[PDB]
């Protein structure tokens, strides 16, 4: 048994791991207490679940998780909430001013001044661990503290932690709920920074999840609780393999291993199916040929993008519920005298599967309905790269016109970090028309 | 007021499809690089539909497929034919094609080459890209090295009378965001104004049928007909005087066949119809006929322009069928269908 | 269509599907 | 980020600053005695953004009153709410500043600063993490003008890392005490641009017209101009206020709305206007309207680099989102293409004697109208002089009037070129 400790940067990586520790509760029958009554090895143990669980000689399971942000009002509602009891106080760390939306603000100004406690709470979970496989970064590419202090924590757990696998959960900004005009920026300094130290990450672009929202359970005006149930169930389906017996993505390496033969094109695209409307007094349960094909739908991914216009160097089909390999054999065979699925011609064109027989939970009172089977396509493909030239568009805007680069100079940032970060992103989005287009 | 964007200055077709939705006086011209467009009238190369359908409150439009290069250049549409199970090897339409770089078929094409020396059959090619024809094969071989494709020459073209002159058909198609295929009542004879001479392939204004090569080398151009323009009322007279049937018998079942099988094959490739965006194209498909009556698919077209007297009628029917379905203000089209069981 | 690497477990299982074969900076240079 | 003091200095900005604080405690259940007998737990969330708690749960305003003679404090004192204010914050000289840009600046001013700075250092002391300050002052008298922007340059000098935000009454012939108010305007304008983050031109020029030409007020008074300002000012501080998603404190707001140092002058609107029952269109449509501006210019002639929409009240998030699309998508010519999503819109579920309510906060080129129109009042008399010995009797020269008259023509010229960009 291997360590993860996860760790949750700023108001959505927060809010995020808030929902995804809930549903973790629920998945492995642990109370709001801690106690879980089903774990007969008392104040220890090296089962599946310990991968993100340590445990009190009184019972108490205590998720490995640091939750960090640079002002206090959003820690505060984990502190006083339904799973307070869950967590120790030292993993809960706040500041008092939060970086305003600004990289250098949290990555320089505030970053150097929180950066050596975050190291040593980090450093007494490490402690604890017998063999840490690394680390789980769930943070918003927009925000000034997900944006500026992570790229700085990753820097710094590459030098702490040198042999550890690192993977990253981001969250892509949408206007629909953004709270900055410059998260553009804040996305491709980030981006920039962090390339090099991530191994594996998975971008939520917010604008798709908000659309299955409206459109898969009929929420008008989806809130960041809508949003991030949602979140929830597709991180969870990505973990799953860590937390359970299996053999498929069993530890951190394996998501490398599997998913990303390139070290610079490391950013799976995900797609989820199915999202059924809890409030839906009338449903047909779907098949796994639905299911399955439900994941080659731009509609059910976590960036809307078109992968019939790229290449696929990975595929793995994570199911969870009643599907056994016969009618997952069967549903491949099916959709692949029907879509355009074009691998690279250096990769073997298949699918990695995993199975877990536990249907989905789902949160008591929430939006999504119970069903019989699901399933989370993780695909590396070069259609991931359309959200890269969004975003890098919308710098290019910005910069010509050095609107707002003044704000980042006051923080002692040079203006050349911004025209380097760009270089990169131009560099990455040649990198993928290189192994996706042909000539 | 729905808005559109303009971002290919060169194209006669949106130019007057721009001056269409402007007159309509429910449709405002927004700068070229302005996002908040219900229609793109896009650019005809790296066009980013990466950035489309991101526009929160906008349904937006653009007036090409991606994907649709597959059928518009020439190494693709032969790539595309060969290895579509729906089109297949044995397909009869299209003439016997070789891709051939400076991957490659050389070999390929060199063997077949000798089965018509072997049995002493009409062996004449044409090499073209996106022009010589030879019955030889290395000196076409040498022309590609000073990305081609050799295709079979049609040795037994139909020819007009008077004149014994050659000539290509040009139909006009064009794919709502439905995958609805519309075909264009009106097509268009580019005409040869020289007669055809099958010992003499050195002279090429007898051999090439374009409005270009016609109006420069030929010293005939317009003897016959306004341009080098029949359209179809005219060659329909024409096949029932001369050869007792229609241009609807003869040649447009077969047109309506092949367009129908080129869009069908890509539909899977290029639908719009569960995207975050969506897709209308007009493309130029153009025929050879044979002396049997027999039709051939020479290329596809995916930014024609259209005859001058047909630009009006065509533009009109682009605003009805492609824009006005999807944003409806305050038929010139057979609608390609067929749902025969088996 | 080959199916490999078939695991099973009371938990679930896993497999893998062919169709076809193929064809930093230091904690110095951090405070600076 | 959490306090806010809040300055007001002279006639002007003790007046409005009074009816700022009498909106905003009604708002939150604050009685004029301090004591809350309010009914949400949202009126308390974010109440010490603004309010110091003290001995047997009252509620003392950070709140700093400032004028070099005593009159208008007086009749703050004697006001509604005058007894919830700190006494130790009223802070007065007995001179007046004669509506002398150099008496409140350089000569009367200079005496009562310090004492001033004593009670700021004090509020700022007792501060968890101090955000910033607020002022309420006019242009174009003596103390809000001299002396405001005296206080602003000695605040930046102790606090050079927290954010200065202003309310500032802009100078009207329509609404005029004195010749010498465009010379006034001009000397504040040119230390405003240099050391505030963020301010919101009240215009008495559009206060007039909407009371006379929109509200039909035959003869407007300061009290009407002043409903305007302090329902304009309850608007703009909502996102600070209240919980919230968007511009929830200064820096923030600063942020999204100030792409260039300089270009931190904001036209604020409000809809409806006021001296039985408004829809999400009808709201969005008006609140966006040249006559519903507080500052007379044309958003027409320019194009928005930036825009904040505050909605309050209960009304349909899924409708907001939409016409906003609509007002953006139907008039993107005004909105510049080089700042993406430029247009950021907040909700609070609690209204202010209204069921709903929409305050827009605009950062427009068009506001160089506003400044080219004091240039050109300045300008008629400067070319002759006129009125400058009572300027010079302070101890000023002539090249003083001459380096604020070009730095503000190099502001118009500012907003000129990313209006052509
Ligand atoms: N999905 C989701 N997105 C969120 C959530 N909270 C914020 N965001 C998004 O994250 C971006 C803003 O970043 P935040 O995480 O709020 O900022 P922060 O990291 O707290 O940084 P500062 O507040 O600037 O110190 C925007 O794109 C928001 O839409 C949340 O709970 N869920
Ligand atoms: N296989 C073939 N047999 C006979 N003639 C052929 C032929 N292929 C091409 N042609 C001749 O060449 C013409 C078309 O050439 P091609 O279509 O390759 O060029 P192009 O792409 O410039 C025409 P367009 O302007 O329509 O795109 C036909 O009109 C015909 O006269
Ligand atoms: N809107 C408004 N304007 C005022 C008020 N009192 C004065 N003014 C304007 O403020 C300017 C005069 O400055 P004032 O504040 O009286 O002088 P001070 O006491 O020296 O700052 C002129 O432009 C007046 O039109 C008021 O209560 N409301
Ligand atoms: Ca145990
Ligand atoms: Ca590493
Ligand atoms: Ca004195
Ligand atoms: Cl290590
Ligand atoms: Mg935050
Ligand atoms: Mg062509
Ligand atoms: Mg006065």
């Amino acid at each position: 048994m291997r360590e993860c400790i996860s760790i949750h940067v700023g108001q959505a990586g927060v809010q995020i791991g808030n929902a995804c520790w809930e549903l973790y509760c629920l998945e492995h029958g642990i109370q709001p207490d801690g106690q879980m009554p089903s774990d007969k090895t008392i104040g220890g143990g090296d089962d599946s679940f310990n991968t993100f669980f340590s445990e009190t000689g009184a019972g108490k399971h205590v998720p490995r998780a640091v939750f960090v942000d640079l002002e206090p009002t959003v820690i505060d509602e984990v502190r006083t909430g339904t799973y307070r009891q869950l967590f120790h106080p030292e993993q809960l760390i706040t500041g008092k001013e939060d970086a305003a939306n600004n990289y250098a603000r949290g990555h320089y100004t505030i970053g150097k001044e929180i950066i050596d406690l975050v190291l040593d709470r980090i450093r007494k979970l490490a402690d604890q661990c017998t063999g840490l496989q690394g680390f789980l970064v769930f943070h918003s590419f927009g925000g000034g503290t997900g944006s500026g202090f992570t790229s700085l924590l990753m820097e710094r757990l590459s030098v702490d932690y040198g042999k550890k696998s690192k993977l990253e959960f981001s969250i892509y900004p949408a206007p629909q709920v953004s709270t900055a005009v410059v998260e553009p920026y804040n996305s491709i300094l980030t981006t920039h920074t962090t390339l090099e130290h991530s191994d594996c990450a998975f971008m939520v672009d917010n604008e798709a999840i908000y659309d299955i929202c409206r459109r898969n359970l009929d929420i008008e005006r989806p809130t960041y609780t809508n949003l991030n149930r949602l979140i929830s169930q597709i991180v969870s389906s990505i973990t799953a393999s860590l937390r359970f017996d299996g053999a498929l993505n069993v530890d951190l390496t394996e998501f490398q291993t599997n998913l990303v033969p390139y070290p610079r094109i490391h950013f799976p695209l995900a797609t989820y199916a199915p999202v059924i409307s809890a409030e839906k007094a009338y449903h047909e349960q779907l098949s796994v040929a639905e299911i399955t094909n439900a994941c080659f739908e731009p509609a059910n991914q976590m960036v809307k993008c078109d992968p019939r216009h790229g290449k696929y160097m990975a595929c793995c089909l994570l199911y969870r519920g009643d599907v056994v390999p016969k009618d997952v054999n069967a549903a491949i065979a099916t959709i692949k005298t029907k879509r355009s699925i074009q691998f690279v011609d250096w990769c073997p064109t298949g699918f990695k599967v995993g199975i877990n027989y536990q249907p989905p939970t789902v949160v008591p009172g929430g939006d999504l309905a119970k069903v019989q089977r699901a399933v989370c396509m993780l695909s590396n493909t070069t259609a991931i790269a359309e959200a890269w030239a969004r975003l890098d568009h919308k710098f290019d805007l910005m910069y010509a016109k050095r609107a707002f680069v003044h704000w980042y100079v006051g923080e002692g940032m040079e203006e050349g970090e911004f025209s380097e970060a760009r270089e990169d992103m131009a560099a990455l989005e040649k990198d993928y028309e290189e192994v996706g287009v042909d000539s | 007021m729905y808005t559109f964007v303009v971002r290919d200055e060169n194209s006669s077709v949106y130019a007057e499809v721009s001056r269409l939705l402007l007159a309509t006086g429910q449709w405002k011209r927004l700068r070229k690089d302005n996002p908040r467009f219900n229609l793109m009238l896009g650019e005809r190369n790296r066009l980013p539909f990466g950035r489309l359908g991101h526009e929160p409150g906008l349904v937006q439009l653009v007036n090409y497929y991606r994907g649709a290069d597959k059928l518009c250049r020439k190494a693709s549409l032969v790539k595309l034919i060969k290895t579509s199970p729906e089109l297949s090897e044995s397909c009869t339409w299209f003439p016997e094609s070789y891709v051939i770089y400076p991957t490659d078929e050389r070999e390929v094409f060199l063997a077949a080459y000798n089965r018509r020396r072997e049995g002493r059959e009409g062996n004449v090619w044409i090499a073209k890209s996106s022009i010589l024809i030879s019955s030889e094969a290395s000196e076409l071989l040498d022309f590609i090295d000073e990305v081609h494709v050799i295709q079979k020459y049609l040795e037994k073209p139909l020819l007009l009378e008077p004149g014994h002159r050659k000539f290509d058909i040009r139909s006009w198609v064009l794919v709502d965001h439905l995958y609805n295929i519309y075909l264009y009542r009106e097509g268009v004879l580019r005409t040869s104004s020289e007669p055809y001479n099958s010992a003499n392939f050195q002279d090429k204004t007898c051999h090439l049928t374009n409005h270009c090569i016609q109006k420069e080398y030929s010293k005939n151009y317009g003897r016959y007909e306004e341009g080098n323009e029949m359209f179809f009322e005219e060659f329909n007279q024409y096949l029932m005087d001369a050869l007792n049937t229609t241009l609807e018998n003869s040649i447009l079942l077969q047109i309506k066949h092949i367009i129908r099988s080129c869009l069908m094959c890509i539909e899977p490739a290029i639908s719009t119809k569960h995207l975050h965006y969506q897709s209308f194209q007009l493309f130029g498909f153009d025929f050879m006929v044979d002396e049997e009556l027999k039709v051939w698919l020479i290329e596809v077209n995916g930014a024609p322009a259209c005859a001058q007297k047909l630009y009006a009628e065509l533009c009109q029917g682009i605003v009805d069928v492609a824009i006005s379905s999807v944003f409806p203000l305050a038929s010139i089209f057979i609608k390609l269908h067929h749902h025969h069981h088996h | 269509m080959e199916v490999i690497e078939l695991n099973k477990c009371t938990s679930g299982q896993s497999f893998e599907v062919i169709l076809k074969p193929p064809s930093d900076p230091s904690l110095e240079e951090i405070q600076k | 980020m959490r306090e806010i003091v809040h300055i007001q200095a002279g006639q002007c900005g003790n007046q409005i600053g009074a009816k700022f604080w009498e909106v905003i405690s009604d708002e939150h259940g604050i009685d004029p005695t301090g004591s809350y007998h309010g009914d949400s737990d949202l009126q308390l969330e974010r109440i010490n953004v603004y309010y110091n708690e003290a001995a047997g749960n009252k509620y003392v305003p950070r709140a700093i009153l400032v004028d070099l003679e005593p009159g208008t404090m007086d009749s703050v004192r004697s006001g509604p709410f005058g007894q919830i204010f700190r006494p130790d914050n009223f802070v007065f000289g007995q001179s007046g500043a004669g509506n002398n840009w150099a008496k409140g600046h350089y000569t009367e001013g200079a005496e009562l600063v310090d004492s001033v700075l004593d009670v700021v250092r004090k509020e700022s002391e007792s501060c968890d993490c101090l955000q910033g300050f607020q002022l309420t002052h006019s242009l174009g008298g003596g103390t809000g003008s001299g002396m405001g922007t005296l206080l602003i340059s000695k605040i930046r000098e102790e606090y050079p890392d927290r954010i200065m935000n202003t309310f500032s009454v802009v100078p009207s012939p329509k609404v005029s005490d004195t010749v010498v108010e465009p010379y006034n305007a001009t000397l504040s304008v040119h230390q405003l641009v240099e050391n505030t983050d963020e301010t919101y031109c009240i215009d008495n020029e559009a206060l007039y017209d909407i009371c006379f030409r929109t509200l039909k007020l035959t003869t407007p008074t300061y009290g009407d101009l002043n409903h305007l300002v302090s329902a304009t000012m309850s608007g703009v501080t909502t996102c600070l206020r209240f919980p919230g998603q968007l511009n929830a404190d200064l820096r923030k707001l600063a942020v999204n709305m100030v792409p260039f140092p300089r270009l931190h002058f904001f036209m604020p609107g409000f809809a409806p206007l006021t001296s039985r029952a408004l829809t999400v269109p009808e709201l969005t449509q008006q609140m966006f309207d040249a006559k519903n501006m507080m500052a007379a210019c044309d958003p027409r002639h320019g194009r928005y680099l930036t825009v904040a929409a505050v909605f309050r009240g209960r009304m349909s998030m899924k409708e907001v989102d939409e016409q906003m699309l609509n007002v953006q998508n139907k008039n993107s010519s005004y909105f510049v293409e080089w700042i993406p999503n430029n247009v950021k819109t907040a909700v609070c579920d609690i209204p202010p004697g209204l069921k709903m309510s929409a305050t827009f906060i605009g950062n427009s080129t068009a506001i160089q109208e506003l400044f080219k129109r004091i240039s050109e009042q300045f300008t008629a008399m400067f070319r002759r002089k006129a009125f400058l010995h009572w300027y010079t009797g302070e101890g000023m020269d002539e090249m003083e009037f001459t380096e604020a008259e070009s730095n503000m023509n190099d502001l118009v010229s500012e907003y000129q070129q990313y209006q052509d960009a």
